[PDB]
């Protein structure tokens, strides 16, 4: 799996692949690795499919109970720390989860938290998580600026997953794009790597390693 | 260890060797492996000395409390209590026990309880490491409704062979006779049984 | 040993090789050249098990130098790579195999073409426009997939390589103390002193 | 550390009406890392075609070994080796390394120049011959290829039809395997012409 | 795999199934497990497919050279001795389980060889994963003084038991009949009771379905 | 986590037109030692069910006690205990199947393979298998241990599918079972000559047969067997 | 454990133990809270029947729960300590999990929740 | 040491149409190389137009189906006989599976039925309860053989419009119940040929708004 | 068991 | 397996069961474990079928070559060749062999060769898994200078018990009689020996 | 986590803590603060097992902050260190012990003295003029043995610390992406922004 | 390997 | 692994 | 560890 989330002038970009594997068997190419917790909160999934899917769905229930009890949308910090405190209780039991909690609130602004199953919780501007994280980092880091336009940032996020989808055997299927603004998350479509690769290769003139 | 119990006309006889071993060292050469759980219910102990003593002590306790409330327990009842302990704690016990008793209704009865904790009612039973060597001999020689002198000879000759071939068996041959007459202890020394 | 990169451009092959030699919790040296010249127009970078790397490199160097003297002729990069692969392919079923991974950058004077060969310790040979060994590939391959063009100049190739070293210095856990860069072209082998 | 599934790759061969087809993917990787998208697994010695899946160092070594042996064969026999004979040579050569084998899944394909009969065969790493009328499969997606071939295949397909069937068999099997794909090549083999086609497939 | 040997009054018959497996996958639905060591000595093999084939061919080759050297038709006991000495030498690492049968100047013979180099004599034998299914049928129906037609029926019935009840065995029944004073008759696919039913649909694709990047003529000529 | 000590071997069974047959030998093995020769491994529950048990005998004797206790409990406050509310084979099986799977799930299994053979109140034949893993399956023929490998092939030649059951008589079915027991005696090293056989018929009811012996054995051909190849004497 | 239901309903629909607790509050020294435009002020009475007191060490009537919230009270002094301690612990627990100090409403809602629990828990007044 | 898991083999297959859904499974039950039953169904009507199969370890499979059937019963009791929607069933099964996260159910689960818009639905689960709605899913021993065929024939993967230069894909369209049953029957006959744990019989459960219909077809018994 |  | 050789007045008799096992499956139920290494030197094979056949074939080769050069070998010579193979290859062999032969000078002789490769000359010998159960019976019943009929009964009764108790032993009881008269093969079927 | 240093000088305690957070072959973050303020004049740096480090730090922070509110009084550095040691000393014989190593730098306002405490995950406490955790000590201890004087100023202490970081950047195998430096004195805790 |  |  |  390859998931990235990075922060820029125009908000947060979240991009994920859609591949699920059982060793070298490709189980699915149509997996939703982004959970929409609420209109201003996104969760990314990497590692154990069941572990991520169950606990990030559960996190959504805890975030709903918070806004019922406190009459106020939960902070990204508090939401991330519910999940990090949960997995820390299971530490050593063998949960496998690599997760980014991405969202906007008034008090915080655009915020990204990395949370994994050994209990690590980090705030940061750029994260790539999954088997293909290094491939995504390579393209993302070498092209990343704070002053990217919403159009350019969306493309760089999409191009960084495509990069990993290509090289990493355990990443691919399609790219799912999200843009998080002060007004909440906006879905920017499902992009099949089948068509996207050839479209990018032709238009960009990249991927010269491949027989055109 | 070599232990056996044989039913006959007048009741039942229990026989055993007298040797306890750690490795190839004989820790005790005059062991009493024939132990009383009730006036006319006795058992032969094989396997772990610690485990068999702990089990026998508990069974004696249960049958003493049984006797206080419901009078003399059957040999079947005694075997059932042994089984219950052996079966329910099979993971933590190494105890092969032969239960032998004399009722006045049921006469002589023998129950064998192997490692599993299963119960088997038999005309006679053999157990312990030395038993392997006398399956052939005991099967060919055992008859039902033997006399006391015949049964004593059968046990003496049987354990004599078991002791001869098994390094883990040796010393004296102890026997316990259970009849209407009462309880009789018998002992046979090497100088007698070796040259049978 | 750890980081060895290779980029074939229009008219040359560029090999970048990390300078760090680490043993335990001590960086013993920060100026190590992880390369041998096999012939005037063929360069081999190497990475793997301590001792094995240099022993294997110098053994290959000696054999290619012997061939050069005997025939008064320089073996093609394709020929040298095929020889090196077969030595490793023998090695892997030996009592103690060479645990050495190599890049072979050469300029074929007959074809007037640069050639880059990536060979692992099993004897797995591939001709590539760009290659890497160890964990370096996990960053550099996706980066080069994007930025690499086949008609680039040596100067463009060096800028593309700077982009790789910057990415590795940012995201690699270990300090590899920069790289020694060498260019293989029609005029032979020369070292870039300021990188 | 399973030699047969480090580099990855697949080969499939099929028979048609007076023709044979052999196809392979182009991926060479180091487990998760894709390294090369140009690594062909099908070679030919005269009119006899050999596809080899498994450990890539042994794929290369065996190709070089069979080129060597078929070259000496031709010099001594004064004729090109036939598929049936080459099959026996592959089997001998693999079983020679019985207790130190090449980690490979070879597949022979070709038309006997004398009889004109289409011929395909497969082997285990130890040299056991698997002869078939219909199709042979090999590699990391052999399960997938068995499923595709057993459903899609029908006897006596024309060269142009057989091309579609083998291509769809390889493509759909490769897309369900992580270590296979990254491009594909299909050889259509008739009595005295051979067409080689590179397939367009998803590059993930 | 299921292989059997059955003796009758004037000879011996061996039968086998035709399934080859790689783990749970059927590699070959119609493979030949019946091997000719010599014209009138035939071998049925179970275990590692290459090992049974290689050991059969090697002894078959050495038996032919021995036959030419001695100017005599080869004997089953010779094939048996050479096989068991070879298999013993490799301490079971050559995984060949064989039923060796044939007719020679001495008469008709039926033996089994295990990978470790033990040999057994019998009137009926079975080896392989389906040996217990086959041996059940043989133990139920075998009698002394079988005819040719009875021994073929018994042998094929014992293989069928393996085909149906054993997952290791399947497809067809190969038989070889070695009768004294006659040529051995090899009955390839004697029974074919597992024919694939007509498919519901033709999956013949419309021409041009597959996307192509490049075409080129390959040069096979000099 | 157990290891079985005293063990019983194959239990074999099949359906016929009117009911079911089940059989099992009377041996309690102690590894390679054939220790106990008077062991009954067929345990009738009422007049319409027989439970055949293989595996550990201590665990078998425990299951005997559970079934004995089930009959007692069923009779409690039950005027129709010997009529409409009598124990069915399907009830007895589902109880054992529940226990077996609960014990495997607590990593402390009853080390047994169990076949429940009987006839339901509506005259339907009941035959179903359960083992230490709690795995259950039904088939016209069922067998445990070596029986699965050697008995089933012979019994399936009589009843290969469902449609063959009405065509199979009790004479034909019993003959097949007795033949299978002989084959198991030839080939199973932990089997005995002495066995028990039970027929549950929807007309004649439960017929329990004790002290049966394998007979009509072929051994004569052994005299002709000399050496392992070359030996003539 | 002591289980007795001490706080129960009376025929007229009153819980006398809760109403008698209010009498203890009415007995307690006066406490006043006045919130201005940009401040809150907590005023507290201290009965003057106690001279020879040590005002350095005597528990102060206003208690800090966190650096930004204070709690004054009227009623049983010993009871107040238990509420203050619980509130102070919940204040630190909130900072630890929400990464933000409590609101005054939240801290109040907690203290109120504790007081309520003791009106329908067995064995407690 | 005691191993609490076993493999009972077999394979299952779910396909979703426009106004219907099918859940097919072979009726063979095995352990190792032995056949336990030739007809042991593992595709169950659970009520509320939901069909379910839990293929793998039959004991864990039966346990799960039993618990879900029981879950449906209590949903009726607790929510005024409300119909359990296929999406709601799927989420309930996730919680059943993930409940045993640290001692898993060794089974692959597929449910089929109609969504609340009356359109065909298939949901598939991993052993610990990760789930996903799909048009298409094979599960069990022969999943790796059948799934790529379904990709090609149901979702028309790698199929391009003839003469469009591999630029226009073959358009997605719903299949008729007649066409879907052809693919199921061909999928299973193909799987039976090449997988030793698949055969004996095929049982299909078809779900329309009218209820749950069954169809049975013979498979090869070797 | 799937992984992502 | 259950094998034994017994010396008597006229020579020596070899007895064996007929069962070969892989696990609890009986691979061969009519095995011939009595094998000829010379006209009047035979052996009983126990342990690995493959190992014992390989050893017996080599010994037969050595004694055939011995006979060509130095005439008929002694039973002691045959036992010495068996020992040499068993001892020098002890690390790679599982073979318990009883060597029995008839000279005209030495009459009947029995040598037993256990796993170690040690040689033991005895009046009679028992070996194999089933032998454990008949040590007691054989010791009590064996006499020196028995008649042919007495020795045949002794072996038949002995192996009968071994077969009864040992799962690894069964089938027919084969015997081979070695006297001045020549070589006689005997077979006894279950229906006879089971009900002894 | 990896590098945490501490130097007690005349009038202050200086804590240096590496900024790198590495998992696998990826440096996820290069700006991580491996410290919590326990009280206005007490700072604790931490290094060890992922998750455990922050969970343990924040747990201690919460307990010291609770004590401060309850008593309206700041616990002495000696008192805080004794509390932290006892928590770790309990931990080590738990089902799953905290694998966290800590330095506690504090200024005792009553004594007017800086104090540095080194505590490992076993609950081994020592007061030191200079301390380190992990492999850092193997370089810094011998360096400080030489260059350290007890009467040094904060500026001298920072130069002595620069000498340690330079030595670690030269000889340590891993890139730890520099250090965050914090000073604890009579005026409380402040961070040096340019290091 | 392929088995038979 | 035939035994006797 | 005494046995009998
Ligand atoms: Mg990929
Ligand atoms: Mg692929
Ligand atoms: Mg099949
Ligand atoms: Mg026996
Ligand atoms: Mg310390």
């Amino acid at each position: 799996t390859t998931t990235l989330a990075f922060r820029f002038q125009g908000g947060i970009i979240v991009a994920v692949d859609s591949r699920a594997t059982a060793g070298n068997w490709v189980a699915s190419q149509t997996v939703k690795k982004v959970i929409e917790i609420n209109p201003f909160l996104l969760g990314t999934m990497a590692g154990g499919a069941a572990d991520c899917q169950f606990w990030e769905t559960w996190l959504g229930s805890q975030c709903r109970l918070h806004e019922l009890r406190e009459k106020e949308r939960i902070s990204v910090a508090a939401a991330s720390k519910i999940l990090s405190n949960l997995v820390y209780q299971y530490k050593g039991a063998g949960l496998s989860m690599g997760t980014m909690i991405c969202g906007y609130t008034r008090k915080e602004g655009p915020t990204i938290y990395y949370v994994d199953s050994d209990g690590t919780r980090l705030k940061g501007d750029i994260f790539c998580v999954g088997s293909g994280q290094t491939f995504a980092y390579g393209v993302l880091d070498s092209n990343y600026k704070w002053d990217l336009s919403v159009e350019d940032a969306l493309y760089l996020g999409k191009r960084s997953i495509l990069a990993a989808a290509h090289r990493d055997a355990y990443s691919g299927g399609s790219v799912n794009l999200y843009h998080v603004t002060e007004d909440g998350w906006i879905y920017h479509g499902n992009h099949d790597v089948g068509e996207l690769f050839w479209k990018v290769k032709e238009e960009e003139g990249s991927f010269n390693n491949v027989i055109g | 260890t070599s232990i056996m119990a044989v039913t006959f006309k007048d009741g039942v006889i229990l026989g055993a060797d007298s040797r306890t071993t750690t490795g190839a060292y004989i820790a005790n050469r005059v062991t009493d492996k024939l132990t009383r759980v009730h006036d006319k219910i006795w058992c032969c102990r094989s396997g772990s000395a610690a485990d068999t003593q702990a089990i026998a002590d508990i069974v004696q306790y249960h049958l003493e409390l049984y006797t206080s409330q419901y009078g003399t327990p059957s040999t079947e009842t005694a075997a059932s209590v042994f089984k219950e302990l052996c079966y329910e704690n099979k993971d933590n016990l190494t105890a092969g026990i032969i239960v032998a008793g004399y009722d006045d209704k049921n006469k002589g009865e023998v129950y064998t309880i192997p490692l599993g904790g299963s119960v088997h009612k038999l005309p006679y039973a053999i157990a312990g490491s030395g038993s392997t060597f006398i399956y052939g001999y005991c099967d060919k020689n055992f008859r039902e409704n033997m006399s006391k002198e015949e049964t004593v000879d059968f046990i003496k000759h049987s354990l004599s062979q078991a002791i001869k071939w098994d390094g883990s068996s040796g010393g004296v041959i102890r026997m316990v006779v259970l009849t209407a007459a009462g309880v009789e202890r018998l002992i046979f020394y090497p100088d007698e049984y070796e040259q049978l | 040993m750890d980081i060895i990169l290779g980029i074939r451009v229009q008219d040359s092959v560029i090999l970048a090789s990390s300078k760090a030699v680490t043993r335990g919790i001590s960086v013993l040296k920060d100026s190590d050249d992880k390369t041998r010249q096999l012939s005037p127009h063929t360069l081999m970078s190497f990475a793997g098990e301590a001792g094995d790397t240099v022993q294997f490199a110098e053994y290959i160097q000696a054999n290619i130098q012997l061939y050069s003297i005997r025939e008064d002729y320089e073996l093609s990069p394709q020929a040298v790579s095929s020889f090196v692969r077969q030595e490793l392919a023998k090695s892997i079923r030996s009592r103690r195999p060479y645990q050495v991974n190599v890049l072979i950058g050469g300029y074929d004077k007959k074809k007037n073409k640069p050639e880059l060969y990536q060979i692992d310790y099993l004897g797995t040979k591939v001709e590539l426009p760009y290659g890497a060994h160890g964990y370096s590939g996990f960053y550099t391959f996706s980066l080069l997939d994007h930025h690499y063009r086949p008609d680039m100049t040596t100067e463009e190739g060096l800028d593309l390589l700077k982009l790789c070293v910057q990415e590795l210095e940012k995201r690699m856990p270990m300090d590899f103390k920069g790289v020694i860069v060498k260019i293989v072209d029609k005029d032979g082998i020369r070292q870039v002193d300021d990188f | 550390s399973d030699p047969s599934s480090i580099n990855g790759g697949i080969v499939v061969a099929m028979t048609g009406k007076d023709c044979v087809a052999i196809a392979c993917d182009l991926r060479l990787g180091s487990q998760s890392l894709g390294v090369s998208n140009k690594f062909e697994k099908i070679f030919h010695y005269g009119h006899v075609f050999l596809g080899i899946t498994g450990l890539a160092t042994d794929v290369t070594t065996l190709n070089e070994m069979f080129r060597y042996k078929t070259n000496l064969y031709k010099l001594k026999e004064e004729r090109a080796i036939e598929p049936e004979t080459f099959t026996q040579l592959v089997s001998s050569s693999l079983y020679e390394r019985r207790f130190g084998p090449y980690f490979v899944g070879p597949v022979v394909a070709g038309i006997n120049s004398k009889s004109g009969k289409p011929f395909i065969a497969g082997f285990d790493l130890i040299g056991c011959i698997d002869e078939a009328k219909d199709f042979i499969v090999s590699g990391t997606a052999s399960d997938q290829l068995f499923g595709m071939c057993e459903s899609l295949y029908e006897p006596n397909l024309e060269p142009e039809d057989l091309f579609e069937t083998i291509s769809q068999a390889l493509l759909n099997a490769a897309d369900r395997d992580a270590l296979s794909g990254w491009g594909a090549v299909v050889y259509i083999i008739k009595k005295d012409e051979v067409v080689k086609r590179y397939l367009k497939m998803r590059q993930d | 795999t299921t292989i059997v040997g059955v003796k009758f009054n004037n000879g011996v018959v061996i039968a086998a199934d035709t399934r080859s497996t790689q783990g749970p996958i059927v590699a070959d639905k119609n493979c030949a497990k019946l091997h000719r060591i010599s014209p009138k000595i035939w071998c049925a093999g179970a275990g590692t497919a290459a090992d049974t084939e290689a050991v059969t061919q090697l002894i078959g080759s050495n038996i032919e050279l021995h036959s030419l050297y001695t100017s005599r038709e080869p004997r089953v006991v010779s094939a048996l001795q050479m096989l068991k000495q070879h298999l013993f030498k490799y301490q079971g690492h050559i995984g060949a389980y064989l039923i060796v049968a044939g007719v020679d100047p001495t008469g008709s013979h039926l033996f089994s060889i295990h990978a470790h180099g033990s040999t057994d004599v019998g009137y009926y034998l079975s080896l392989g994963s389906g040996s217990l299914a086959a041996m059940a049928v043989l133990e139920s129906h075998w009698k002394q003084d079988l005819t040719k037609e009875e021994a073929i029926k018994l042998a094929s019935d014992a293989i069928q038991a393996g085909i149906w009840n054993d997952l290791g065995s399947g497809s067809n029944v190969d038989v070889c009949v070695m009768e004294i004073g006659k040529d051995a008759e090899y009955l390839r696919n004697y029974l074919t009771p597992n024919v694939r039913e007509e498919k519901q649909k033709s999956y013949k694709f419309p021409r041009g379905t597959t996307a192509v990047l490049k075409e080129s003529i390959v040069n096979i000529c000099d | 986590t157990q290891q079985p000590i005293v063990t019983g071997t194959s239990v074999i069974s099949m359906k016929y037109d009117n009911g079911v047959i089940i059989a099992a030998d009377n041996l309690g093995s102690y590894g390679s030692l054939l220790r106990f020769n008077g062991v009954e491994r067929l345990i009738p529950v009422g007049d319409n069910t027989v439970v055949g048990i293989s595996g550990d005998i201590s665990d078998m004797q425990h299951i005997e006690r559970l079934l004995k206790d089930l009959v007692t409990e069923n009779a409690y406050d039950n005027p129709l205990a010997d009529a409409e509310e009598a124990l069915e084979p399907s009830y007895i099986f589902e109880y054992l199947a529940t226990v077996m799977y609960q014990r495997r799930s607590k990593m402390n299994p009853l080390w047994n393979a169990i076949i429940v053979a009987g006839v339901q109140s509506n005259g339907d034949q009941f035959l179903r298998y359960v083992n230490l893993l709690g795995v259950t399956y039904s088939s016209p023929t069922l067998a445990t241990g070596f029986g699965a490998h050697m008995a089933n092939p012979l019994l399936r030649k009589v009843v290969d599918r469902e449609s063959d059951i009405p065509k199979t008589t009790v004479q034909v079915a019993e003959e097949a079972i007795v033949n299978a027991m002989r084959v198991l005696y030839y080939r199973d090293a932990r089997s005995s000559r002495n066995f028990s056989l039970a027929i549950i018929d929807k007309n004649t009811g439960l017929t329990f047969k004790k002290n049966l012996q394998v007979e009509n054995m072929k051994w004569d051909f052994a005299k002709d067997i000399k050496g392992y190849g070359t030996q003539k004497i | 454990g002591y289980d007795r239901a001490l706080s129960i309903f009376s025929p007229d629909g009153h819980i006398f133990q809760v109403e008698y607790a209010l009498e203890a509050v009415k007995r307690g020294t006066c406490a006043v809270g006045v919130k201005g435009k940009n401040c809150v002020v907590l005023g507290c009475e201290r009965r003057s029947t106690l001279k020879l007191q040590d005002t350095r060490i005597t528990p102060s009537k206003v208690s800090k729960i966190d650096s930004h919230v204070v709690l004054s009270f009227s009623g049983l002094n010993a009871d107040s300590r238990i509420l203050i301690e619980k509130a102070r612990v919940e204040a630190q627990s909130h900072r630890l999990t929400l990464e933000d100090p409590v609101t005054v409403e939240y801290l109040t809602r907690y203290v109120a929740g504790v007081q309520q629990r003791y009106t329908q828990s067995g064995g407690v007044r | 040491q005691f191993n609490p898991y076993g493999d009972n083999g077999g394979t299952i297959l779910g396909i979703a149409g426009e106004d219907f859904a099918v859940l097919a499974g072979d009726t063979r039950n095995i352990t190792d190389y032995s056949i336990n039953s030739r007809y042991e169904p593992k595709v169950f009507d659970c009520g509320d137009n939901i069909v379910m199969s839990a293929n793998g370890f039959a004991a864990d499979g039966d346990a799960l189906v039993k618990r879900f059937k029981n879950s449906v019963k209590w949903y009726h009791f607790d929510h005024n006989d409300k119909k359990l929607s296929i999406n709601s069933a799927a989420r309930n099964i996730q919680h059943l599976l993930y409940g045993k996260r640290f001692f898993p159910y060794y089974v692959h689960t597929i449910i089929a039925g109609l969504d609340e818009d009356g359109k065909g639905a298939v949901y598939s689960f991993d052993p610990v309860g990760s789930y996903e709605r799909e048009q298409c899913r094979a599960g069990g021993a022969a999943a790796s053989l059948i799934m790529p065929f379904l990709d090609n024939q149901v979702n028309f993967k790698n199929q391009y419009e003839p003469g469009t230069n591999g630029k226009v894909k073959k358009p997605l369209k719903y299949l008729s119940v007649e066409e879907v049953i052809k693919l199921v029957r061909d999928s299973f006959t193909s799987a039976t040929e090449r997988h030793i744990q698949v055969g004996d019989g095929l049982e299909i459960l078809i779900v329309t708004k009218d209820g749950v219909r069954k169809e049975f077809y013979e498979l090869k018994r070797d | 068991f799937l992984w992502x």
